[PDB]
């Protein structure tokens, strides 16, 4: 039984021509594709990217690899892939890409007996999508995967999603630490360029972004800074050494969480959501210590107009702050 | 002629010999067998979720094809001949990006018994991936395995199995722990099913259990935490007219727990939720918070109320605390207990 | 909160399909291993199946080839196909998850437990 | 045509695993350097890049032929079939060739046996930087090639007329330093396996200081002038001196810290090192001098009346002191 | 039938063809026609004075060597056979590690038409060295340079040209903009000579255009350090008996400036030279320095000239105010001009 | 004369068979190494590994290319060390290992009229130790480098040094910025396995920390300070605002310092000899506020009391100081 499927082997690639597509001169050779998603990690925003590990196949009958009397799937040593025909498929945006070959190179090829080929690789990728952080880090962000042939056009191989919207599995199983994934699509289409057709294939992920470690980092510390800055309107205005003392060293503090934020988060150097909060919490303290500047200033010669300005603070000032959050959080969430 | 009938051996074995067929193609299942050495379990990193491991990677298995005769039983393959057989296509499933080490010379060996048996060994450096729960950081315990099976092979024509007990198929060396921030307890050998859109395969899986060391967080984080609320509370003992020294008091130890807040941040990973070290931090930061406002609360009924200005910090001094000390008890009791 | 709540079970005449559901709620447990455990009347609690976050499937020496598990991701479950049922199959079975902590096939290592759901089978 | 015919010859009959004139004469080797740019400087790790295009001459006579060409200009095809120097760089921690879009090499030959191997390289080249006098230190990084496996009675090396080039000094990758000049020389050093000819480019760099000037300098000494204004203020102002002085004393250690995050963790003193800590042993000093003086006010108050005006002038004269001494032999003496 | 006619073609072209020889050789100059499609505009390195790009690199010439007849009029070929013939040995001057695409197949095709004409087409990530001068960061501009040609080929043998006019022979996709902080204004074509010890060479060079934006210095680092020399100014208003209320503000206003000023400096790339960001700095710590000798001057002619230390105060409240408001006004007419 | 030595090393390729070794089926080759050391670079202690260049070579004899009439060493191209059997040498401990390859490979075959071969290779390679870092700074590491065979026992190959302990060669000429090399060592053993014994060479080093920077940059600044608290015990306990001020603004100096060696030393999570001394720092500068508090607390009905311990502490905090950098700078050094 080995002895017969050694000499059926040989047979097929006696006179096998690699230059020549399945079914050349004729009708365009269908590709069915399929995904299966191993990882997702490292959302990097700086470099604008992801890296996607998967495992990728590839369907098509080429007439040429057909054989009977088997009744079996002929799984054969991966170098044989080097001796067929393979579609010249590529990654539109990949920036950085490759094959893993511990302990072997992970490529698979597999033979049908109406001559069906399946083609399996496991390939690392970091592909490029444009992250618009403007509402950071209260944002969304789309990253796809674009899949194309470099060379054919519709005349000569046309691409279809094997299985329909199942084509690709993997994604419910998928742990972010920052982002969670809410929908993935598939899409298939045609390119119209003036030589003709071109097919492509197209995955796509929508992230929506973690907020719990911002609450607790970045928020609610700027928060309590600036309620602590109130406690100076209920100090009398004649000590004047505590409130200097508590006014100057709130600023110091806020100038302490802004600059280490900075430190910490991704460099994004343009104006994002969380450095409109920072700089809002920066002027309200900046107002509250030039509050007792004019009281310090008036109070010896009127007293009775300072003391009215300390209590219409303790008003005023929660006050616009609430409504400052409030404006803030409508136009973010 | 002993030099002569080494080489005759040499030249016979792969003539009529198709390497794109495994053993048994068609008549049975081939069996291999597998052990792993582990010479250096490197280090973890909790950023990006993975781990080194450098091992001894041995597989065996029967081809009848390369049976001889002659006075010696074992032969050994140069690297070019040991291209021409045969091997199993094994890969590590969570594996990142792998290494097989060629320094000097690739470091692969192939012996073939008389009988047909085939032992193949390698050494390799591999990086996995160890996904991790961090909500009861710094006292957090992980599992990272290791799998690997065959790529195209179904089980119904490749399986895998341990070539001794599981327990003993697997070998740490007595040096292999090279990690600084865990410690390695022990590992577990286990051997499943997988099912993918291609059939079914057989997986091999090992687990290396790690606890995290939590000595430094102790110095480093809760003793200056523990010491900086303690110093706000001493301020309850100041007397009231001292405005100054108890506002300066308070506001500086609120920009101390700030100074330490951001400091221990910088260890934790980004994520998501807050983690055991996260609750810590922000009880301590409320406790402060809560210091000043109590002073400004005292300052206010002085010079008309002192009766009840003078009540306020006697609670105070009771009350805080009592608080504090009650909110460890519960903290130590429910983290230390996992 | 966190609660495994278990359906299905009842009785089968020696034989037949029987899918044991098992549903989970107040926590994603898509990095967690879901597991199947079994308590004869008095004898011991014994390990079934489990099938971790890459999909791999364990199971025990006894059940292999005869019960069958699975996970939708999707909705946070996990079902265990029991087929070819014999009187010694008569137990109490529970669903666990866990982060398989020196050891997956240890009872001793699950954070969460279900409330258990009685199969009798009848010969 | 004919030219095919001509390559087609020389290659028979060619031995490319022996060197010409094998046992008769060392095979001389002209080399020739065109430095395209002079990438940063890593103090830390203690090397530097640099891209450069490399060429070498020397004679074959197995390589003659006989035409009205007068020589056969080729690309990177040819360089694998004939014999080559095993020319490599010995204190290079990592090099490369340039493949995109093709091998960057070419060769060409002449009737009389000349040939000439041209390619592009980046280096990273290993040099040990004494940084004693940071930031006003001076550095001469080398550059050493030589062959790997023949001896000096095989292959010698020598610079031609114009040795190295450089062409916009102004355009390379040199924030830190700027570039002075360069000297090259030739040397034998004997090893474990015979004397080798080595072949050597020095390149002068001198670090900028318009950086180190506003950041670190100014700042520190500004703090120290801050902490002599305590000794104006009344003695009876107690929180106001006090807080002045430990105040200042936070801001020194603050700026401490930024002094040394260029520069790799050496055990010895550098020229910033014992400015910055001078700078805080006066602030230190300035807030002891206020605790004596408070507490003598109790104790000796006619003596902790002359304590203030004394250092009114002690302290001012004694930094300045300290400046003239530490410029001058910085800038003058080294 | 039609496959043979089209396969005898393929075994036929190569027959007596020496791809040492460039095209024309000793007849006529090779002419190369050249055009780019940018698909990504990379980013760009402050640090390391370079950015990446991502290219569809076209070139086309002229072999009658490879002439052929046959209905098929263009001929695609395979990359084992198009190693076999003459291409341009075309680099980039001032690039640095480029990378050709391999996934999953190289990413490079070759047409050849009846005439002899060949259209080869290749996918690279150049990247490419942009030096920068750092003077007037963050309100700087820069021209990033790409730069190619023939590295064996003088301008006698290889001569390049555009397909098209020069403007329309570079082509941008709209989303192909990968800047975080930069403006791509627009390019500029051109085309020259170059000289060296081997000969003249011809070059080609395109130009990129970038303007950094502001906005985020603004709020960052301007916003935050004119706020603090206002704030410093704000003790003149204070009255002068308030020793330990005006010396605490004028010394922790000191120790704000000291912390924007670390900060700030930490995110440039090290240049040993100064910058506009650290002339600005400068400049206002030198005013919070001003503002806190001026109170050491009034408090000590405090008790002995009270009329004096009174003048002192007001002049302060309007000479401080005033300078700072010039030196602005000279800073900002200055650098965003240029 | 060239036509004699092209027709002498035709015939001693010719005819070779390289898959068996020197003297086959007899006495075991021995094979001799130097190593002249180029660099070292690296000493990573949170990787725990080093970095090294070095010049390998090997010696052994091998009678099928011995030649006669020329007397003269060949040194041959590089490439014909393809063509010849070599050791199967590796390194035990290695992680990561190249050689050089600018311009050409950086590698050497010479031959010998009595068939004695030199094979030369230029290597870099990170090779890993276990390093105890207990008591950093002021700690003392070994690390080594194996050398052995793969898939040889000692019948049929041998290892020694060749020039005894002369073999290893340019370590004196080694600068590390942050140690000092207190010792090398060769040593020459065979590994008694299962399957037989095994040969093993082994070079180590003995690595000494310096310790100048950590003075200027951590011990000193910590002692500064802390001697600064004391200066309030010489100050009125009526003075409440400069005691205050003065005893917390040193707890915050201690506290930026602390934080600031955290982000700048290496990350080793676990309790270090520099973490013992600045934590001792830390209790000190607050127990020295912790006494002002019950000084302020009974001034007003006991003066004399609140006297005495001002005397006192002007005594004890000094005293206890030093007896405990005694301690320390006895159990490290
Ligand atoms: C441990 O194991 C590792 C491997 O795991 C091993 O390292 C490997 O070592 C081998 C050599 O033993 C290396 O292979 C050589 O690579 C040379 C070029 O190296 C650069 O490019 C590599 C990638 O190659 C791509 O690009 C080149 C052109 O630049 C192309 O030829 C290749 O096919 C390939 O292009 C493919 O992909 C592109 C898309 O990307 C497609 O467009 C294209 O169609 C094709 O599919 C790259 O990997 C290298 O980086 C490595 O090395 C550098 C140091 O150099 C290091 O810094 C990196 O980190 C990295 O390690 C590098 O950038 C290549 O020129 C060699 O091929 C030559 O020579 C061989 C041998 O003679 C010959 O068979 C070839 O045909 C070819 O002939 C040459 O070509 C020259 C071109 O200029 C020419 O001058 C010569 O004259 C000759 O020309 C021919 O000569 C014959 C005979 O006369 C004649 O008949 C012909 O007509 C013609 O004239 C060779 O492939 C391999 O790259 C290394 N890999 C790695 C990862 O390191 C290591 O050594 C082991 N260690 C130990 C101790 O054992
Ligand atoms: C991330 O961001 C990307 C980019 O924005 C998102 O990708 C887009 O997703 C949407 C939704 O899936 C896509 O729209 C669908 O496209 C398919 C495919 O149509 C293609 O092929 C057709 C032939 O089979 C062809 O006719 C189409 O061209 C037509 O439309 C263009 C429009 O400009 C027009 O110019 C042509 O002349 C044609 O008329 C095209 O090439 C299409 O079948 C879908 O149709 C559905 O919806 C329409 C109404 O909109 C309805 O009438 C239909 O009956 C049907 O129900 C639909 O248009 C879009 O193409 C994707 N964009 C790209 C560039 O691929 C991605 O979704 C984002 N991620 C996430 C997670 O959201
Ligand atoms: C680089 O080397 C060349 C070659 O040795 C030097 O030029 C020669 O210098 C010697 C004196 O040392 C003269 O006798 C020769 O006439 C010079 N040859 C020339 C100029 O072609 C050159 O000076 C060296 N460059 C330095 C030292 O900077
Ligand atoms: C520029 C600083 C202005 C400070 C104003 C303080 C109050 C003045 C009231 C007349
Ligand atoms: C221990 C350091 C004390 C510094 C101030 C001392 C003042 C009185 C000296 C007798
Ligand atoms: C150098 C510090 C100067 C501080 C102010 C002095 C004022 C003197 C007025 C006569
Ligand atoms: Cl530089």
């Amino acid at each position: 039984n080995m002895s017969f499927v050694k000499e059926t082997v040989d047979k097929l690639l006696k006179g096998y021509d690699i230059r020549l597509r399945p079914d050349f001169g004729g009708p365009p050779v269908c590709v069915g594709m399929n995904i299966d998603i191993a990882s997702i990690d490292m959302v990097s925003e700086v470099n604008m990217d992801y890296t996607l590990t998967m495992y990728f196949q590839q369907y098509w009958r080429d007439k040429r690899l057909a054989y009977s009397g088997i009744p079996l799937n002929l799984t054969l040593d991966n170098r044989v892939a080097d001796q067929l025909w393979v579609p010249d498929t590529y990654f539109l945006n990949d920036k950085k890409s490759f094959v893993h070959g511990v302990t072997v190179k992970n490529r698979m090829i597999r033979l049908h007996p109406d001559g069906t080929v399946l083609y399996g690789l496991r390939i690392t990728t970091t592909a490029a999508c444009m992250m618009d952080l403007r509402r950071y880090p209260l944002d969304e962000q789309n990253c796809t995967l674009e899949i194309e042939s470099y060379g054919y056009t519709t005349d000569d191989i046309e691409f279809y999603w094997r299985g329909g919207d199942k084509a690709v599995t993997g994604v419910e199983r998928i742990e972010l630490p920052q982002f969670s994934i809410v929908e993935h699509r598939l899409v298939s289409r045609n390119v119209v360029f003036a030589t003709g057709a071109y097919p492509r294939l197209s995955l796509s992920f929508r992230l929506k972004r973690n907020i719990g470690y911002f609450i607790l980092q970045t928020y609610m510390p700027s928060i309590l800074i600036t309620i602590l800055s109130w406690v100076s309107f209920w100090i009398n205005y004649d000590a004047s050494a505590a409130r200097v003392a508590l006014g100057i060293t709130t600023v110091l503090t806020m100038t302490t969480i802004n600059t280490h934020l900075r430190e910490t988060l991704p460099k994004i150097p343009y104006v994002k959501a969380i450095d409109m909060y920072l700089m809002g919490c920066f002027v309200f303290v900046f107002l509250a210590l030039l509050e007792y500047a004019f009281v310090n200033y008036i109070f010896f010669s009127q007293p009775a107009r300072a003391a009215a300005i300390d209590r219409w603070s303790r008003i005023v000032f929660p006050f616009t702050f609430s409504l400052f959050n409030l404006v803030y959080w409508l136009y973010y969430v | 002629d002993n030099t002569t009938v080494f080489t005759r051996i040499l030249d016979r074995l792969l003539d009529g010999y198709d390497n794109r067929l495994r053993p048994g193609l068609g008549e049975r299942v081939t069996e291999v067998k597998t052990d792993i050495f582990v010479t250096s379990f490197g280090p973890v990193s909790d950023h990006d979720m993975e781990y080194t491991i450098d091992v001894f990677f041995r597989q065996s298995w029967k081809d009848e094809r390369l049976k001889f005769k002659g006075p010696m039983t074992v032969l050994r393959l140069n690297n070019l001949m040991a291209s021409k057989i045969w091997t199993p296509d094994t890969f590590f499933h969570n594996g990142k990006k792998s290494v097989a080490h060629n320094m000097t010379m690739p470091n692969k060996l192939l012996r073939i018994t008389e009988d047909g048996t085939l032992l193949y060994t390698m050494r390799l450096t591999v990086r996995a991936e160890c996904p991790m729960h961090l909500e009861d950081f710094p006292m957090d315990a992980h599992a990272c395995p290791l799998k690997f099976g065959s790529y195209a092979y179904t089980r119904a024509e490749v399986v895998y199995e341990w070539t001794r007990e599981p327990a003993r198929s697997v070998v740490v060396a007595e040096d292999g722990s090279r990690l600084n921030q865990y410690d390695l307890l022990g590992q577990t050998v286990d051997s499943g099913i997988v099912q993918s859109s291609t059939g079914e395969y057989v997986v091999m899986t090992t687990h290396f259990h790690l606890k995290r060391k939590i000595g430094y967080f102790v110095i480093q984080t809760y003793l200056p935490c523990i010491m900086t609320v303690i110093l706000s509370q001493v301020s309850f003992w100041l007397n009231r007219e001292s405005v100054p020294a108890r506002t300066v008091f308070g506001v500086t130890t609120v920009l101390t727990m700030t100074t330490l807040s951001i400091s221990a941040r910088n260890s934790l990973p980004k994520v998501a939720y807050a983690t055991a070290m996260d609750w810590f931090i922000a009880v301590c930061y409320a406790f402060v918070f809560s210091a000043l406002i109590e002073f400004a609360t005292v300052n206010y009924f002085t010079k008309s109320q002192p009766a009840r200005a003078a009540k306020i910090d006697r609670l105070s001094r009771i009350a805080f605390p009592l608080l504090f000390g009650i909110f460890n008890l519960v903290y130590w009791a429910t983290y230390l207990n996992r | 909160q966190v609660q495994l709540q278990e359906s299905g079970g009842g009785l089968v005449q020696a034989g037949g399909s029987l899918r044991v559901s098992c549903a989970a709620s107040g926590r994603t447990f898509t990095t967690y291993i879901m597991a199947w455990f079994r308590q004869a009347p008095g004898k011991e609690r014994e390990f079934l199946a489990a099938m971790d976050q890459g999909r791999i499937q364990y199971y025990g020496d006894s059940v292999r080839g005869r019960f069958t598990i699975s996970r939708d991701y999707a909705k946070n479950s996990v079902d265990l196909q029991l087929d070819g049922l014999r009187p010694e199959d008569t137990a109490v079975y529970y669903c666990a998850a866990g982060a398989g902590f020196w050891g997956l096939r240890t009872a001793s290592s699950y954070h969460y437990w279900g409330q258990g759901t009685q199969v009798t089978v009848s010969s | 045509g004919d030219v095919t015919v001509i390559l087609n010859n020389l290659l028979e009959g060619y031995d490319n695993k022996l060197r010409p004139d094998i046992g008769v004469k060392p095979t001389l080797i002209h080399t020739d350097m065109y430095v395209n740019s002079i990438g940063p400087v890593n103090a830390i790790n203690m090397e530097y890049t640099i891209d450069i295009f490399f060429a070498q001459t020397w004679y074959d006579r197995r390589l003659k032929f006989n035409s009205t060409i007068k020589v056969l200009r080729l690309n990177s095809n040819m360089v694998g079939k004939i014999w080559i120097p095993d020319t490599f760089f010995r204190n290079s921690k990592k090099a490369d060739a340039h493949w995109i879009t093709t091998p960057n090499r070419m060769l060409r030959i002449w009737n009389d046996g000349r040939v000439l191997y041209t390619l592009r390289l980046t280096i990273d080249a290993e040099c040990q930087l004494q940084l004693h006098n940071f930031p006003m230190d001076e550095h001469s990084c080398p550059l050493e090639f030589s062959s790997y496996g023949y001896p000096r009675e095989e292959i010698v090396y020598q610079w031609k007329r114009s040795s190295v080039e450089v062409g916009d000094t102004r355009s390379w990758r040199l924030y830190q330093f700027s570039f002075v000049g360069l000297r090259n020389t030739t040397e034998v050093v004997k090893t474990t396996s015979g004397d080798y000819v080595v072949m050597s480019v020095y390149f002068d760099l001198s670090r900028r200081m318009g950086y180190f000037t506003i950041q670190t300098y100014i700042p520190c000494t500004l703090i120290v002038v801050l902490s002599w204004v305590s000794f104006w203020i009344n003695k009876d102002a107690v929180p106001a001196r006090t807080s002045l002085g430990i105040t200042t004393v936070l801001t020194m250690t603050t700026l401490s810290t930024i002094a040394r995050k260029s520069l790799p963790k050496v055990s010895y003193v550098t020229a910033m090192d014992l400015f910055v800590s001078v700078c805080f042993i006066f602030v230190f000093s300035a807030l002891v001098e206020y605790g004596t003086l408070h507490y003598f006010v109790s104790s000796q108050p006619a003596r902790a009346a002359k304590m203030d005006s004394y250092a009114r002038i002690f302290f001012p004269t004694a930094f300045c002191l300290f400046n003239l001494v530490y410029w001058v032999s910085y800038l003058y003496l080294g």
